């Protein structure tokens, strides 16, 4: 079984910052590609960014700058780095690590942003 | 002459369609999908043999 | 096997000569969501077969 500890969302003012980070606990393999995925308040997933096992990454949005991955290869955490918080990013995130065989998917934490 | 005719039909037989669409290999195969490209290319086969 | 398709070119092939067999069956009680399921993702872009 996988599990994937989400922590870090909550209420933050405009142009505040907060750590959003997961570890994948489990049974994983070896390429382990992972990401983040947006779901706004009763609209579709998008993906956020993406981090690889190489340290390549691939964000899927024009938000370079805003957030940025950092990699644990030791314990093989991912954190992301919220800064220059606007309302339009209020949704609900969810780290997905693709993998080798079997997708999966996070619970799920609530950023909120507004003034 | 005997030589020769036979040589000539020998040749001329290529452009038969022997039941299939068409008597060129290579519009048949670009044209189709490769279940029925073999079924096509097995009668081309089976009359030039 | 032998079908030209976006899924079959991108995502998932099947030889010519593949024996065995497939098996499909709906999943609306379990793999669709009213707000709509999305878990499940294809691919459409790809640069070769």
């Amino acid at each position: 079984q996988v599990q994937l500890q989400e922590s870090g969302g909550g209420l933050v003012q405009a142009g505040g910052s907060l750590r959003l980070s997961c570890a994948a606990s489990g049974s994983i393999f070896s390429p382990n590609t992972m990401g983040w995925f947006r779901q706004a308040l009763g609209k579709q997933r998008e993906g956020v960014a993406f981090i690889s096992s190489i340290a390549s990454t691939s964000y899927w949005l024009p938000v370079k700058g805003r957030f940025t991955i950092t990699r644990d290869n030791t314990k093989n955490t991912v954190h992301l780095q919220m800064n220059s918080l606007i309302p339009e990013d209020t949704a609900v995130y969810y780290c997905y690590a693709v993998d080798k065989s079997q997708d999966y998917w996070g619970q799920g934490t609530q950023v909120t942003v507004s003034s | 002459n005997h030589n020769a005719q036979a040589l000539n039909t020998l040749v001329k037989q290529l452009s038969s369609k022997f039941g299939a669409i068409s008597s060129v290999l290579n519009d048949i195969l670009s044209r189709l999908d490769p279940p029925e490209a073999e079924v096509q290319i097995d009668r081309l086969i089976t009359g030039r043999l | 096997p032998g079908q030209t398709g976006n899924i079959a070119d991108y995502n998932y092939k099947l030889p010519d000569d593949f024996t065995g067999c497939v098996i499909a069956w709906n999943s609306n009680k379990l793999d669709s969501k009213p707000s709509g399921n999305y878990n499940y993702l294809y691919r459409l872009f790809r640069k070769s077969k």
